[PDB]
């Protein structure tokens, strides 16, 4: 919140605070209509300003917010774990099953652009990405390495059984456990910031 | 005070109707911008904002004093008793200055009678995106501006070199166009009050394809895929593969549909609107592929497979050269 | 507003050439056919006054909303015939492709 | 249940904590997410003996309801 | 308690050369650091107010610099009217100064 004069320059008009500089900006404890931040505090400081007009005193101040989480948690990443864990689940299904394994597949890939689409509309349209964005499309690629999987055990069935099983067993345990790094990975790299 | 007596001098016997020489030559001003923002370009409305702090300089023989004070430095409180120009810019569709805590205006007069005058003002000027090319379309559009009321022969405004300087350029709202520069141009308008100098500047402005890519590139490209994984499913199960396609088919359909959104609804086709119908065209084809084989596995199961087989090496081939063919054409033009 | 026609008489400054820009005119999704100039005279309980009209003609451009909305119709109406070539011995494919075009 | 929250969604604000509501939606996800889990889990004992599958199928067919119930009155009891 | 590390403790530094002062302060203090010349037996004299401001009628070897918790003060030659004690303090918060620093020469 910067804020000085108009029309003045420093050689006429100067401002300072009335106070200390640290207690000169005070908010009230109550006074709070921050929804999904929290403010952490204020900082001031004084400084000038460089016109082509002349040099002028600004009063600066910031206020510190740290975003909160839970809403995006509960909107965005427990979905997008409970979409993962759901096209997991098709591994301990049946083969014979082709139908309802691709219903699975796809309908879990629908699930993981409706959540994309969805969450990106959320924050401002900027051209870099953001965190939420690589965890949603690292959940979108295991989704759809479930379906890739399923795909090869069908392939293979009826012509290599054996390798189907093979194939099938081990993602059964490797797509989780590769769940929990990324997730253990990428919570670690992010909150602890 | 001497600033009282001299003030009081120049205001008395002062009509701030009659523009300085009237009846002698035109007032030359010098207009000077800094352009402290160029806010969101938003293609709805076709209109952008900018922040800029305009200032003015002419000459006004009635302000001519003899003292000591080489230049009076005035806040707000005498724009109104001296004569302004009466600037307005014409592809504006609202703008307003600021009032925060007070007129945010200033205003400097010398022994010569030149004035100096400045203020902040944010403008929601309108320019018309021709989105075709779109996501990969660049726009330079402008910021006229002219007197409302005194033709060419009356006031006449003119540029500095260094009239137009912008800011930092990080801090800027522009989020999907990155500013490539500006240019400013002078020119006469005929209208029906007559001839005016309307003074121009141009900002250059480049998209950036990165949101848009995220948005419906990758997933219509995804989307195609899944689309794929279809041909090596088992030819037996008749609904995993129908259920494949027609959720493919109604996921590309609101992909598209929201997708346009983002865009003014326009009667002319956009490069967005190719590669994603593109994309559905080959959902499509996926489609009528499998249909196809279920026809005509029936009379012979041998060419079916011949043919399945085919398309599975042929369809990626072919989506991965109209992906060259469009992007190679859109980058190029 | 307070002024009848014992007062106050409007009339278009050219007659043809009082409004322009109609041309230079632009707009997403109409065109604009014509536009006509018209004088005459409205009486209300307080008197009557003069009216002056600017009147534009504004088609819709049918290019958008085609493929917006008329292409997706056609399509799912097209592939929900495609049950008919399936033998009617395979009852899921037929149903969830008729039922979801009608979804859709 | 995913469009019946979304719907919710878009009218509510933006807030860290969970409503009521959205306890009431968790938990009925909850339970449609483990009704899936169920079908698959007896689907997956299928070749085996098809006899625990249809104990199985048994045991859900009745406790479901009730589960569902007792949570219905504890929610709608804490919230009253 | 914002505390202002000053350091190095003293310097005997040899005439003619550039002398560095740098003060560290715990917290933030914006720019509300200033640097105090003590002579021997003798009230201190304000050399740098704020952070980069130098007072009326002070050599102009003296310039300061500093953001946010480093600041240092830059004399471009050393002088004989220079030996004296140099005191960093912070004005962001309630008063605290450093702990100061001699000048020498040898
Ligand atoms: C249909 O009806 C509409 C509704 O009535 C009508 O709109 C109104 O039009 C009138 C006239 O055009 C407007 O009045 C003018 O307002 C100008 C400023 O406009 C902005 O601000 C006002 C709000 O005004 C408050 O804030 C300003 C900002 O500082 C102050 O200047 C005001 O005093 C006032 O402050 C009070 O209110 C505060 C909070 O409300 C309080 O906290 C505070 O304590 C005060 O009580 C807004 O309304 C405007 O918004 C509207 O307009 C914009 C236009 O773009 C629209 O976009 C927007 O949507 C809104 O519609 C806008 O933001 C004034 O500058 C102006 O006064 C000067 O000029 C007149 C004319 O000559 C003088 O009489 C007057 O004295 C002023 O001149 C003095 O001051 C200037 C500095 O500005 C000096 O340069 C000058 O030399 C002169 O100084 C001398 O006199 C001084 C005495 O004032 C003295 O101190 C000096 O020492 C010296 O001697 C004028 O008042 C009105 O705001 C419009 N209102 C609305 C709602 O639109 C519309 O036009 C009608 N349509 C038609 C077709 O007729
Ligand atoms: C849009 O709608 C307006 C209003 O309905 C149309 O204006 C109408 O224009 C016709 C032709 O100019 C007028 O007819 C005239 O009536 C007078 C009455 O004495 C007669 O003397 C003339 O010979 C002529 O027939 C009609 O009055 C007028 N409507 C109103 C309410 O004034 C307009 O044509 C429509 N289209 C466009 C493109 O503006
Ligand atoms: C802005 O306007 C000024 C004045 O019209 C332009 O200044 C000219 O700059 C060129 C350099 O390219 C010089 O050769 C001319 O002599 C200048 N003219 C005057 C009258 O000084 C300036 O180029 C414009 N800036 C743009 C168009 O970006
Ligand atoms: C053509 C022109 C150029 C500069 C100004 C101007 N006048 C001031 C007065 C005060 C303050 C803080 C900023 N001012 C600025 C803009 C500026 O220099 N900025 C933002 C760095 C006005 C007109
Ligand atoms: C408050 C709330 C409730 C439910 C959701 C939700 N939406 C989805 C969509 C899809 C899939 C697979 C799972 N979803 C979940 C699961 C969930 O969040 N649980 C179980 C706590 C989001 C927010």
């Amino acid at each position: 919140l910067k804020f000085g004069s108009y029309a003045y320059t420093r050689a006429e008009v100067v401002y300072e605070w009335t106070r200390e500089p640290a207690r000169s900006v005070v908010v009230a404890e109550d006074g709070s209509r921050l929804n999904q931040y929290d403010l952490l505090g204020q900082t001031v400081d004084s400084g000038i300003v460089q016109s082509s007009t002349g040099e002028y005193v600004v009063m600066t101040t910031h206020f510190h917010l740290k975003r909160k989480i839970g809403y995006f948690v509960i909107q965005t990443y427990l979905p997008c774990i409970m979409t993962v864990i759901l096209s997991q689940v098709s591994f301990w299904l049946n083969r014979e099953s082709v139908p309802a394994r691709t219903v699975f597949g796809v309908t879990t890939v629908l699930t993981m652009t409706t959540l994309s689409i969805s969450a990106r509309n959320s924050l401002p349209k900027v051209a870099y990405a953001t965190a939420m964005d690589w965890f949603i499309a690292v959940c979108y690629a295991f989704v759809f390495s479930a379906l890739i999987e399923f795909a090869t055990v069908n392939y293979f069935t009826k012509s290599q059984p054996a390798r189907a099983a093979k194939i099938d067993r081990l993602s059964r345990i490797a797509f989780p456990l590769l769940f929990g790094i990324f997730n253990l990975v990428y919570w670690a790299t992010y909150l602890n910031r | 005070g001497d600033v009282t007596v001299i003030l009081n001098n120049l205001l008395e016997g002062y009509d701030n109707k009659l523009r300085p020489d009237i009846g002698v030559k035109p007032t030359l001003i010098h207009t000077d911008m800094y352009v402290n923002s160029i806010g969101p370009v938003n293609a709805i409305n076709m209109e952008y904002t900018i922040d800029i702090f305009f200032a003015q300089t002419w000459y006004d023989r009635r302000l001519k004093f003899n003292s000591t004070i080489k230049v009076l430095r005035l806040n707000s409180n005498m724009v109104g008793k001296i004569w302004i120009p009466d600037t307005f810019f014409r592809n504006s569709k609202k703008a307003d200055a600021h009032w925060i805590t007070t007129p945010n205006r200033m205003l400097r007069i010398w022994n010569d009678g030149r004035v100096l005058y400045t203020l902040r003002l944010t403008i929601d000027a309108e320019c018309q995106l021709q989105l075709h090319n779109f996501p990969m379309d660049e726009h330079s559009c402008p910021l006229e501006f002219s007197s409302y009321g005194y033709p060419r022969e009356e006031i006449v405004y003119q540029w500095k070199r260094s009239s137009v300087e912008v800011g930092d350029t990080r801090s800027w709202r522009l989020y999907q166009f990155s500013f490539v520069g500006l240019r400013n141009t002078t020119e006469v308008v005929k209208t029906t009050s007559g001839d005016y100098v309307v003074m121009s500047v141009y900002f250059d402005l480049s998209r950036r394809m990165g949101y848009f890519t995220i948005q419906t590139y990758i997933p219509c490209t995804l989307i195609v895929v899944l689309s794929w994984v279809s041909f090596w499913i088992n030819k037996d199960a008749v609904p995993a593969r129908t259920s494949l396609g027609i959720t493919t088919v109604l996921t590309m359909t609101t992909l598209s549909t929201i997708a346009r959104k983002s865009l003014p609804k326009v009667s002319y086709v956009t490069a967005m609107d190719l590669f994603v119908s593109v994309c559905f065209i080959f959902v499509f084809s996926a489609l009528v592929e499998y249909g196809t084989l279920h026809y005509f596995v029936s009379s012979q199961p041998a060419r079916a497979a011949k043919m399945d087989s085919y398309a599975r090496i042929f369809f990626p081939t072919a989506f991965c050269l109209f992906n060259l063919v469009y992007w190679v054409s859109y980058l190029y033009l | 507003y307070g002024y009848t026609t014992d007062d106050i008489e409007f009339y278009w400054r050219g007659d043809d050439n009082a409004v322009t820009g109609v041309t230079k005119i632009e707009l997403p999704q109409f065109s604009i056919v014509d536009y006509k100039l018209i004088t005459k005279k409205v009486v209300f309980s307080t008197g009557s006054y003069p009216r002056l009209s600017l009147s534009f003609k504004l088609k819709r451009n049918i290019g958008y909303f085609i493929l917006q909305t008329y292409m997706p119709s056609i399509l799912i109406t097209i592939l929900s015939w495609v049950s008919f070539w399936i033998n009617y011995d395979a009852s899921a494919a037929r149903v969830a492709l008729g039922i979801t075009t009608v979804l859709t | 249940m995913t469009t019946i929250n979304t719907h919710l969604r878009e009218t509510l604000p933006k807030i860290p904590y969970v409503k009521a509501i959205d306890m009431y939606l968790m938990g009925c996800f909850v339970f449609v997410f483990m009704a899936l889990l169920e079908y698959a889990l007896v689907n997956y004992i299928f070749f085996s003996q098809p006899a625990r599958a249809a104990a199985i199928d048994r045991w859900s067919r009745i406790f479901f309801p009730v589960v569902f119930s007792f949570f219905n009155i504890v929610y709608w009891l804490y919230y009253v | 308690n914002i505390v202002m590390t000053q350091s190095p403790k003293s310097m005997s530094m040899s005439v003619g050369e550039r002398v560095t002062l740098s003060c560290k302060a715990s917290e933030y203090v914006g720019t509300y650091v200033s640097w105090y010349q003590q002579k021997p037996e003798q009230s201190p004299k304000l050399l740098i107010y704020g952070a980069s401001n130098r007072y009326t009628g002070v050599p102009d070897r003296f310039t300061g610099s500093g953001s946010a918790t480093d600041f240092t003060l830059t004399i471009g030659s050393v002088q004989a009217e220079d030996l004296a004690d140099y005191h960093c303090g912070q004005s962001y918060s309630y008063p605290t100064f450093g702990a100061g620093t001699k000048l020498e020469l040898k």
